[PDB]
RNA sequence: CGGGGGGAACCUGGGGAACUGAAACAUCUCAGUACCCAGAGGAGAGGAAAGAGAAAUCGACUCCCUGAGUAGCGGCGAGCG
RNA sequence: GUGGUUCGUGGAGCCAUGGGGGAAUCUGGGCGGACCACCGCCUAAGGCUAAGUACUCCGGGUGACCGAUAGCGCACCAGU
RNA sequence: CCGCAAGGGGUUGUGGCGUGCCUAUUGAAGCAUGAGCCGGCGACUCACGGUCGUGGGCGAGCUUAAGCCGUUGAGGCGGAGGCGUAGGGAAACCGAGUCCGAACAGGGCGCAAAGUCCGCGGCCGUGGACCCGAAACCGG
RNA sequence: GAGCUGGGGCUAGGAGUGAAAAGCUAACCGAGCCCGGAGAUAGCUGGUUCUCCCCGAAAUGACUUUAGGGUCAGCCUCAGG
RNA sequence: AGGUGGAGCCUGGGAGUGAGGGCGCGAGCGAUAACGUCCGCGUCCGAGCGCGGGAACAACCGAGACCGCCAGCUAAGGCCC
RNA sequence: GGGGGAUGACCCCAGGCGGUAGGGGAGCGUUCCCGAUGCCGAUGAAGGCCGACCCGCGAGGCGGCUGGAGGUAAGGGAAGU
RNA sequence: CUUGCCCGGUGCCGGAAGGUCAAGGGGAGGGGUGCAAGCCCCGAACCGAAGCCCCGGUGAACGGCGGCCGUAACUAUAACG
RNA sequence: GGACCCGGUGAAAUUGAACUGGCCGUGAAGAUGCGGCCUACCCGUGGCAGGACGAAAAGACCCCGUGGAGCUUUACUGCAGCCUGGUGUUGGCUCUUGGUCGCGGCGCGGCUGGGGGCCUAACCCUCGGAUGGGGGGACAGCGCUUGGCGGGCAGUUUGACUGGGGCGGUCGCCUCCUAAAAGGUAACGGAGGCGCCCAAAGGUCCCCUCAGGCGGGACGGAAAUCCGCCGGAGAGCGCAAGGGUAGAAGGGGGCCUGACUGCGAGGCCUGCAAGCCGAGCAGGGGCGAAAGCCGGGCCUAGUGAACCGGUGGUCCCGUGUGGAAGGGCC
């Protein structure tokens, strides 16, 4: 099922509560209205829902799941690297 | 120095977290097999325990 | 390049027939009595038998399994007293 | 299968087009040219079915 | 005017193998290894790109770590990588 | 028809060539892996280039390294 | 004969019960082999991986190569990386959910129990690798 | 006399020579000898060390170019629940 | 139910033998022949299940070897020497 | 294993304890690196030679004779044991 | 002195008209991208080599060189059938 | 002439160790050493061979290691050499027939194929007295690809079982017996079947009552065909057995194909993988008014890993993006 060489693509595993918290230690930065992308842990930001979105916060990031989108609508935003 | 039969870990393979390993069915099928229905609905996943170690195991590290 | 005679030897294969979960035991939605595959299971015990008589097996659930003639398929239901309201 | 030009031999049958498939074993033996009944390909469901191939 | 003859080890080119693993063995492996040959040096090897890859990004060659036992090669087997 | 490359004939390219055909001088001419369009890179088919890595015959330093059947086999009219 | 005296030393006359010692063996005294005698050499080791157990430093834990500092020579800075931080799937991709499918029937998982580095070990792979043993092939 | 011979040389060891048995090739060539692959592989063979504590084995079953090997089970042992 | 008392179950690391025989019994073969072999039920031995007995004799009857030389009852088996 | 252990230890009884492959725990000397606010010896380093105190033990200590110069570590570490 | 009988298979010698068939020429036709000229492949009808198939010749070339029933045979193959 | 007595000199393999007697018994089954017994002082030298399973040598005869090495052929493959098409430095001149598409035909036309000739300037050879002549000559040598023969050689291989190796057999799977009564076990122990098949032995809805024997009549004197009595089914079921079992699986007729996809709670047997069963859930049918049965067969044999590929479907990947070669999934 493998191939006849190497190509590729990207994409990684960032996360709700995940951020929340070990972001709330993130308010050492843009955790205050929170602009969002780390810089600590993991490669290719990514949003998994699970948790309950907070610290209302615009993520400047790739994306996530569904509810987590969703209970971003909780209480914050949501912004989309590049173009999207 | 290591690797692993690479190969096993291409075809059949492939572990969960839970430090356990599976690999597709593999009654007969895709080869003779006129045979009948039913039998198809018999390809999903198929995860022999015990020697899942030599595997496992022999792969480590990557998978 | 062939096969031989007057040496009739001519080992036999493997079975592996079965009452299992024998006469009255916890009884669970699975391989009631055996002696016949394909079988086609019955509801509760069976006490019908080229022998007379019959037998139940105070264990009841969804149902049990047949064999084809032998054992003697279900349908004496027989849930046992261990059926009733919780 | 086996493929022996035994009065054996494997064929298929079309759903109308309901798409592909679905198996089978036959022999010439009797009715030849012969081989039709209905089934349901990914196509809705039901539909006529050749079996010839 | 220069050369050729040396020289433990190390250097590139020229040529170049079975064992053994695969629990046989013809593919494969050991390897481009061991050996032989030529020749440079005190170091040769190599060296400013019809290069790399794709973020319109990088830029000599070399070497150490890493990339990675990954992408991947295959009687998809032992292994090579 | 072989090479090297991770590529063991493969959808299999680049560079290197054993035989045969045998183009172009900047809208030229290879390239980014069959090919093709468009984009992007590079400009061959001559040459020189110290330094950063390797190696111990040599000299020194140091040893949870040895003591005469151990250490190089050979601590002294030994490759005899 | 009593430099450890009313207890022991040495030697044995008798009688009393007694088949040596090693490997391989169903089984061994051996008549199966191993060894004449003494002294010294002489055989489960090291490395990189991985693997469990344990001694312990932080839970996000931990260090390459190198730069500097070095009677003793004193470590200290280096943050590419890599394992854990969800996983499920051939994949697209979705994602605390997901793949089969058009169905709420199961497979993998969620449920944090969280490791990680190191030290020291029983082991497993590559290694000549528990130690010597042959007939042979291949180069000059 | 396809006679015996001294002295001088030529061929060569997967190849020579051979009035030819596989003979002879520096005293055992059914393919020499030394150094090198290399400490080749070697289910077979031996060999396999100081004390002591604790428990206590199998010589069956299943598949093997497998049957005097070894995979998985079955019978051992230690750590926790 | 359990008098018992000390085996049991799961997870996990480390194993060894992977071919045995001997006896009773129930079967197979076999001249119901072999210290023959072949399957079963228990035991037995395992290079120490070392000591007693049957003279001697793993091995069959009794026995479970932590150690105590100048105790005591017995087993099986014996008591004219 | 269990009844209280002060660190020892002491008391009961339960309760065995024969054991090769092989599994777990505990100790012994062997040559070295510490000299974790360590150094003995010309009235002997050490090896040797001989022994009726200390230990289940593998070893210890210690005393007599020998012999010409070393090395010991109360404790942890290492290994060509 | 004398070497007889068999070329169905085999080796060979001759034959080469006919089948076959490699590289290759040589075009139908399809395909990918192509706004389009183009730009790459797959390509097949036929022509096409030795070889092999097929015809013959071949024995101091390999090699091979029948079976049973009856019959004068007062008894036995046999002269015959 | 040694051997023997003297003087002089003065080895050598094997050996655990030993003060090693016979018996008859024994043990692993051919014992000085174990039991009972009988003879039995301590040592030596010249001898004689029997026992110490004496010495020599880790059997050469044997089997076993999926050890090795040499020769053999219609063993496997591959190379050396040899034959061979096209291609090259292998240049000129002429004689010719074939194909083809275009405009059985012929005329032409491009195309291109076969071939015959001295020459001849390569090439080679030739020499013969110098470099020129001579002969051959487009050959060929010789290079590249083709194909072929090809044990001449090179490298591997040529199973297991096996109550000694071989020859002989035999290995999968279905049943009986063996299994001592749960399950299950060797034997080169007994006997016998299978690597099919049936599109209609399929699914249901509707009907049937066997063999046989006896008694009575056509063609009929075994052995039908009908009619009348008797019947724990002994007939019946494609195939071997064994279980089944008429209520029927079993015998007909009606339409019908579920001889289904998506799945399967939950078990049998099980070291592996397999093997095997199955209500019920959904989509969608068929049969019946319907209560229900249908996911092939009355069963247990009709068999195969995973890779190596084909093909009909996907439109998951597509190695600068647009695609396709190619790949994954069915």
């Amino acid at each position: 099922f493998k191939r006849p060489q190497k190509v590729q693509e990207e994409a990684a595993t960032i996360d709700v509560r995940e951020i929340d918290e070990n972001v709330t230690l993130l308010a050492a930065d843009d955790v205050a209205e929170d602009v969002r992308d780390v810089a600590d842990d993991a490669d290719y930001v990514k949003v998994l829902g699970a948790g309950q979105v907070r610290h209302e916060l615009t993520l400047i990031a790739d994306d996530f799941s569904e509810g987590a989108r969703e209970k971003v609508e909780g209480a914050g935003g949501s912004v989309e690297l590049t173009d999207l | 120095p290591k690797m692993k039969t690479h190969k096993m870990a291409k075809r059949r393979i492939k572990i969960t977290g839970t430090g356990k390993v599976m690999a597709f069915k593999s009654g007969k099928r895709h080869q003779n097999t006129g045979k009948s229905g039913d039998e198809i609905r018999g390809k999903g996943k198929g995860f022999v325990l015990a020697k899942a170690e030599w595997a496992r195991m022999k792969l480590m590290l990557p998978r | 390049a062939h096969k031989k005679g007057v040496g009739s030897s001519k080992n036999g294969r493997d079975s592996n027939p079965k009452y299992l979960g024998v006469k009255k035991f916890g009884g669970e939605v699975v391989k009631a009595g055996n002696i016949l595959v394909r079988q086609r299971g019955t509801k509760f015990k069976a006490g019908q038998g080229v022998g007379m008589g019959r037998d139940h097996t105070l264990f009841a659930l969804s149902d049990g399994k047949v064999v084809f003639i032998n054992k003697g398929k279900g349908a004496r239901f027989i849930s046992i007293e261990a059926a009733q309201t919780e | 299968a086996k493929d022996g030009p035994r009065i054996i031999v494997k064929m298929e049958s079309s759903a109308g087009t309901g798409f592909y498939y679905t198996t089978t074993k036959n022999r010439r033996n009797t009715q030849a040219k012969l081989e039709l009944k209905k089934y349901d390909p990914v196509a809705k469901k039901h539909v006529v079915f050749r079996e010839k191939k």
